[PDB]
């Protein structure tokens, strides 16, 4: 296919996806149907007025002036009974009209007086825009506009633009109808069909567009569908007035009468084209994993599990490093990019930034641990660390890091987590509304929609220490006043009484909804869900061998559980989040420790493994260290070590 | 192909997924074979008290009617998985049981 | 959020900073004066509304909380499964279009896939205005969910299927699958909701959550407080809101009932709950006192808990629940109501094989409810009647794909535990032996996978009677003849249930000769008396390995005459060469050094008794002390304790 026809259904699709493509409906798609055409009734008004026709004689001028005329010598009566007489048979939808539906527009502005769009409109509810009185009475934010009078009402000459002195004073008789169609021309995506390039309606438009700036407006698209092939000076002069042709000849061969596959071809073409990653070589697989991958590198660890969000659904990252296909169709671009990755003689392939692309994606795929692909894994050996001072528990350093002076809005948000974990409640509240304050100029966003749940949590948190302060009675300290004096309990109540959590993401701009589509978890318990059903599964298969006595001789099942253990805890950690202060995580952790420990020490005493086996292979060890030593120390309370101990 | 061994010590056993090439004793020769160990201590019986765990043998996906259970002269061993050559393994786990059987394909649990 | 509603009826105020209406409208309730302040519209408006949170069931408000305990009650025939009333519902013609939506859940529910979408797409094309959008919202939502189940039911039954499930077997056509693909090709439901009228936005919110890939991990993770091992409780809360989530799942007819999620949301609760039930009771029985508790396990049971056990849990699931959660100490409830759901599910099961009408679609998700049900039915105390159509239904008319002889048998012995065998079961039972003697006339053969064949019927029969004879197999066997040999076989595996005459025309056929000969017939058929003769072809053999001094022979004889089942002296003149014979003929002389303890896992309860009563025993105590303070083992611990203590 021609390099331009490629850009333009890339574009297509792409605004289809976002949601905001729009589709401009031609009378040529009601005629596939073999609907009656304007110029039969044309030949009717000749033939009832003058007596014979004439087919030689018949300009633009005269489609528009005959009615006219015929309207004023015979009156209205005869006008609304031939119009009845001829549009009152109803014909079946077109495959066209379904396959329009199929691209999921925003919305439908259609020229035609009639109901084909609207009977083929499947299980889809659109608001019917085709009077005035209807404007404002609009029931959803669908509008299916038919720009000249739709026969709802009636089958009368007064609800239709067909004459010429309804053209001619259309802008009077619907101000509101135009103002709306300009709106949508001017911010949605456009996409012609069913127009001849010669249209009224089409140069209308254009003449419309000339008057705008050079900037402002995007360039509407066309869908041409004649017989001949376009000639380049007609496709130059229509390209240089604002719109971008694709044309249907070019597309598919046919002959002169064809008119449903030439339609059907680019209909086709761009829905198939909504799955298809336009891929062949290896730079678009960098630029598109680079695309996808990019906006995360303002987070510094981001748990594998998560990642097959990212690639809505087209790979399983496992816990363990590997990658595997599961609903890919393309060009396998993660396999290609391991290729690359393996090989270095392949790295001169491509050009220098798209090299430099691939060097920062390397870099970010070795720290987060993503390995290789599944069949090639082979010994891989796997490390923890955490690099935060909040979990070592170093307080000293925190205090020296919180008096020292900050240079960006990082190191200030680092400030308000440890003051936050400090138990200074206040100061931190306060340093995270000058976070939000100050975060009007940003690039990304993301420290905008931390901080903001971070201080939700920390209202929660400061609200529940009131409650069992007061409640508790007193016992603890003199009066068991917090430094929570009532003004500022109060000031933090009427600055919290209409946030809500569960709008606070459908709100963000449409760029982070696509981006950041992981963090959308945070605002609840729902990212605490996919470990803790696995969880669940894996402890009801552990113990089921435990009381069958069975010793496996290979892999254990709790590498898994402490992977995501692991990887819960780094990816809490490392971005600085309050959530690790609440009950659910404090019980997920104790549940894991808990079974890991209870797995360990019934594979400690094994019966047979020395007398035989052990000659071959012996791999059984569970080795406490630093870290397991603080995740017990911190999450468990003292019945359960005492259960544990009793166990 | 040690990776899907299992051990089950209630009735010292070993599950493994391999096929026997076993040969029955006075020249009978049989193809991959296998064997199924079934434990199950609540049967009603009458004088063959001394069991606990019954054992069939399966030739052929059809199981085989034994008439004189005599077969001493092991097997080529192969890893239906991908067709390993495991006997060596086999027989120096044989030698270190002093069960019967010391390798089945499947173990039931009638408990 | 202007109030709390708890899972128990009450009304709590949480964040209300106007005026308290809430507790103006009960206090409106509770008098009848203060009542009759108002119009005639607002009179009828209040009746409306006092009718629905009756229904609803929100009582009070939390102070004045007086005499709560709550009883669910669901209300849908789906539920129940009451499958032949809702074919006779699907044929009566319709009246309003919410009895379309219910035929519509009732189709889908009973496997008709391609009736219940054609039946959702009519009811999309005819609801479309003005206030019902709620109708056209859930129609739309069933539809894609009925779509998603159609293409995994294709997935899983193209492959992994076929001649393996017994058939190609299309589930469905390949003209409705393409037009399935056509009508969805590029439908998305995260914008279902922004798609409706505003009104219907701000009225109907509460359903948005229905759009959601997952709606059911608030209360996964609430699930964390049932582990708590520190000394309304949380089981009560999480019981009362598991019931109120599958009442409204169930009774606005919603097909997100049949998916993964809620199956493994269902097991997790329950699971979790019977644990917390059983810990708390070990407890208590180890702080208060052995039985001052009572020994009685607070989780008491119920019809609907036994439904949902045997509708989400398959047969593992269960057996874990059994081995880590002692069930046996768990009383059932209403045992009627258990009673009938089990014979319409035999009912049901006796019309799905007699009919020939299989309907593949609803046989995969009706055959594992049925097994649930049917391994779950030993706790239950079952009438005559009941019993009889159970096993009826069981032993014949039950698939043999899904169930055959061996895990039927399991499933019958399990059946008999709390009811015992009366006579209607043993003619049952006999009558299902008389089927397969007749069926084994022929290149045929059983075929089982645990082991267990028709032996154990006629062993358990014996055991329940021990004067039972079948004449329909004595007059089987009496027209017997020596051309068929599998039938004399099949006989003798069933040899003590014949009558005496036809026991003696039954031993022409077969006679042992050697040594071969008689562990074969002891094996297999029954020569339990030990004739002289028999003892010595045995001597022979002895006598041959004797001069000519590996599988195992001579510890069967060994464990024979320990069990006193040959009385001779000859035995010891075979001292020396297997250490287990030396073992079981002389264990006062018998050297302790070459014991192994392993020994001690291959034999019965029988035998291990008979041991424990020989004195012998303080050697085996002292090994098997040894073996458990070493390795902690689990087998040798359990003998120890059950025999040797």
């Amino acid at each position: 296919l021609d390099n331009n026809v490629v850009e333009c259904i890339k574009e297509i699709t792409e605004s289809s996806r976002n949601g905001k493509l729009v589709f401009f409906v031609g009378a040529g798609v009601s005629t596939l149907s073999d609907y009656p055409q304007w110029w039969r009734l044309v030949d009717k008004y000749h033939e009832e007025l003058y007596g014979s026709p004439k087919k030689g004689n018949y300009s633009s001028d005269e489609y528009l002036r005959i009615p006219q005329i015929f309207y004023n010598v015979k009156g209205e009566m005869a006008f609304d009974g031939i119009l009845k007489d001829f549009f009152q048979v109803d014909k079946p939808t077109n495959p066209i009209h379904d396959k329009i539906l199929a691209m999921n527009p925003a919305h439908v502005i259609t020229t035609n007086y009639d109901n084909l769009i609207d009977t083929a409109c499947r299980g889809k509810y659109f608001s019917v825009i085709s009077a005035e009185e209807d404007v404002a009475n609009a029931t959803s934010s669908r509008y299916l506009l038919k720009v000249h009078g739709d026969f709802r009402k009636g089958f009368k000459g007064e609800n239709v633009v067909l004459k010429e002195d309804d053209y001619l004073n259309y802008d009077q008789n619907y101000p509101l109808i135009s103002n709306l169609m300009k709106t949508i021309i001017a911010t949605h995506t456009i996409v012609f069909i069913g127009y001849g390039l010669g249209d009224y309606n089409i140069n209308m438009l254009l003449n419309w567009v000339r008057k705008l700036q050079k900037d402002s407006f995007h360039k509407p698209f066309f869908i041409r569908t004649d017989p001949s092939p376009i000639e380049n000076e007609t496709l130059i002069y229509y390209e240089n007035k604002g719109l971008r042709i694709i044309d249907a000849a070019s597309l598919i061969d046919s002959n002169e009468y064809d008119y449903l596959e030439r339609y059907s071809a680019v209909m086709d073409l761009l829905i198939e084209s909504q799955e298809n990653k336009f891929i062949t070589k290896d730079d678009e697989v960098i630029d598109y994993i680079y695309g996808k991958i990019s906006p995360l590198f303002a987070l510094q660890y981001i748990r594998k599990i998560d990642l097959k969000h990212v690639f809505e659904y087209d790979y399983h990252f496992e816990v363990n490093g590997t990658v595997v296909r599961h609903k890919n169709k393309g060009f396998g671009y993660m396999e290609r990019f391991f290729e690359l990755k393996e090989s270095c003689d392949e790295r001169s392939k491509l050009s220098k930034k798209q090299y430099e692309r691939f060097n920062a994606l390397f870099n970010f795929f070795e720290k987060n641990g993503v390995i290789c692909m599944a069949k090639d894994a082979g010994t891989l050996n796997t490390s923890i660390e955490i690099n935060s001072l909040a979990y070592h528990g170093k307080y000293d350093v925190m205090k020296k890091f919180i008096e020292e002076q900050s240079v960006s809005i990082e190191d200030d948000y680092k400030k308000a987590f440890f003051l936050a974990c400090l138990g200074r409640w206040e100061e931190s509240y306060d340093l995270y509304s000058n976070i939000i304050l100050n975060s009007i100029d940003e690039s990304n966003g993301c420290v905008y929609y931390l901080s903001q749940i971070n201080r939700y949590r920390i209202y929660q948190s400061i609200t529940q220490a009131v409650t069992q302060f007061n409640g508790l009675g007193l016992l603890t300290f003199g009066r068991h006043y917090k430094p929570f004096t009532d003004e500022f309990l109060a000031r933090i109540e009427r600055e919290m009484t209409n946030f809500n959590i569960d709008d606070l993401f459908n709100g963000m701009p449409f760029e982070f909804q696509k981006k950041y589509k992981i963090l959308e978890f945070l605002s609840d318990n729902q990212f605490l869900y996919d470990d803790t059903v696995k969880l669940f599964e894996l402890t009801n298969k552990v113990r089921s061998e435990m009381s069958e006595g069975s010793y496996s001789f290979g892999m254990s099942s709790d590498i898994v559980v402490l992977l995501r253990l692991y990887d819960n805890l780094r990816f809490l950690y490392e971005n600085c989040l309050w959530s690790v202060s609440f009950h659910e995580f404090h019980q997920y952790i104790r549940n894991s420790m808990s079974l890991l420990i209870e797995k360990a020490e019934y594979e400690r005493t094994r019966d047979i493994d020395e007398l035989g086996f052990s000659f071959f292979g012996k791999k059984s060890g569970f080795f406490m260290e630093y870290y397991d030593f603080v995740n017990i120390s911190r999450h468990f309370k003292i019945d359960d070590i005492k259960n544990l101990e009793r166990s | 192909a040690t990776h899907d061994l299992v051990y089950h010590s209630k009735i010292n056993t070993f599950v493994w997924d391999v096929e026997f090439d076993i040969v029955l004793s006075d020249s009978k020769e049989l193809n991959k074979c296998y064997f199924v160990k079934c434990f199950n201590p609540y049967r009603i019986n009458g004088k063959c008290d001394f069991a606990v765990s019954s054992i069939d043998i399966f030739s052929e996906g059809k199981r085989l009617l034994i008439e004189n259970e005599f077969n001493f002269k092991i097997t080529k061993a192969v890893h239906v998985a991908t067709s390993k050559d495991v006997t060596e393994i086999v027989l120096h786990l044989s030698e270190r049981i002093s069960s019967p059987f010391p390798i089945v394909k499947e173990v039931v649990y009638l408990d | 959020y202007d109030y709390h509603f708890e899972v128990n009826g009450t009304v709590v105020r949480h964040k209300n900073k106007g005026f308290g209406y809430m507790e103006r409208f009960f206090e409106l309730k509770e008098s009848c004066d203060e009542r009759s302040k108002l119009s005639k519209k607002q009179y009828e408006r209040f009746n409306a509304l006092f009718n629905f949170f009756e229904k609803n069931g929100v009582i009070c408000m939390a102070k004045d909380a007086g005499t709560l305990n709550t009883s669910i009650e669901i209300n849908s025939l789906a539920y129940h499964g009451k499958y032949d009333v809702m074919k006779k519902f699907i044929e009566e013609q319709s009246v309003s279009i919410e009895d379309d939506y219910k035929k519509a859940f009732f189709l889908a529910c009973l496997g008709r896939w391609e009736e219940s979408y054609d039946l959702y797409s009519n009811i999309i094309l005819n609801s479309i205005d003005e206030s019902n959008g709620c109708v056209y919202y859930l129609s739309q939502i069933n539809r894609y969910r009925i779509y998603q189940s159609i293409t995994q039911a294709v997935t899983q039954f193209n492959g992994l299927g076929l001649l393996t499930f017994g058939r190609h077997y299309k589930p469905f056509t390949d003209e409705f699958l393409a037009r399935i693909e056509r009508e969805m090709t590029n439908f998305n439901i995260d914008d279902l909701f922004n798609g409706m009228p505003f009104e219907f936005q701000k009225k109907y919110k509460i359903l948005e959550f229905l759009s959601d890939n997952q709606f059911l991990y608030d209360d996964t993770v609430k699930l964390f407080e049932l582990t708590n091992k520190v000394r309304m409780s949380s089981d009560i809360v999480v019981l009362l809101r598991l019931y109120d989530n599958l009442r409204f799942l169930y009774e606005n007819c919603l097909w997100s009932v049949s998916f993964h999620e809620f199956h493994q949301y269902i097991r997790n609760s329950m699971s979790l709950l019977i644990e917390k039930a059983e810990y708390e009771r070990t407890r208590d029985i180890d702080e208060l006192g052995f039985s001052f508790f009572g020994k009685k396990s607070g989780f008491f049971m119920e019809y609907y808990d036994f439904v949902n056990i045997s509708r989400h849990f398959k047969i593992d699931d269960i057996k874990n629940l059994e081995r880590s959660c002692s069930i046996d100490k768990i009383r059932f409830g209403e045992q009627e109501k258990i009673e009938e759901y089990l014979v319409g599910i035999a009912e049901e099961i006796t019309k799905q094989f007699s009919a020939n009408g299989m309907n593949v679609v609803f046989y995969t998700q009706f055959i594992s409810e049925a097994k649930a049900a049917l391994y779950f039915a030993k706790y239950v105390k079952l009438s005559e009647e009941g019993l009889g159509k159970i096993v009826k239904a069981l032993l014949f008319y039950f698939p043999e794909r899904d169930l055959d002889i061996g895990k039927r048998y399991v499933w019958l012995e399990r059946l008999t535990k709390c009811n015992e065998l009366p006579k209607s079961i043993i003619s049952i039972i006999d009558d299902f032996l008389v089927l397969q003697a007749e069926k084994h006339i022929q290149n045929y053969s059983e075929v089982s996978s645990n082991g267990l064949y028709s032996r154990d019927y006629g062993a358990l029969i014996k055991h329940f009677e021990k004067n039972f004879i079948s004449k329909r197999l004595s007059e089987i066997t009496l027209c017997l003849t020596q051309d068929k040999q599998k039938q004399i076989d099949f006989l003798f595996k069933l040899l003590p249930l014949l009558s005496t005459n036809a026991k003696s025309h039954l031993l022409s056929f077969k006679s042992v000769e050697n040594i071969n000969d008689l562990m074969n017939g002891i094996r297999i058929g029954l020569i339990d008396e030990f004739t002289p003769e028999h003892e010595e072809l045995i001597i022979e053999y002895l006598e041959t390995r004797k001069v000519n001094y590996s599988n195992d022979y001579m510890s069967t004889f060994g464990i024979w005459y320990f069990l006193e089942e040959i009385n001779n002296s000859k035995m010891e003149e075979f001292i020396g060469m297997d250490d287990q014979y030396d073992f079981f003929v002389d264990p006062e002389n018998f050297d302790y050094k070459k014991f192994i303890p392993s020994w001690l896992k291959n034999y019965n309860d029988k035998l291990l008794g008979k041991i424990a009563g020989n004195k012998m025993k303080h050697h085996v105590i002292e090994v098997l002390k040894e073996r458990v303070k070493n390795s902690n083992d689990k087998r040798y611990l359990e003998i120890l304790m059950n025999y040797f203590i």
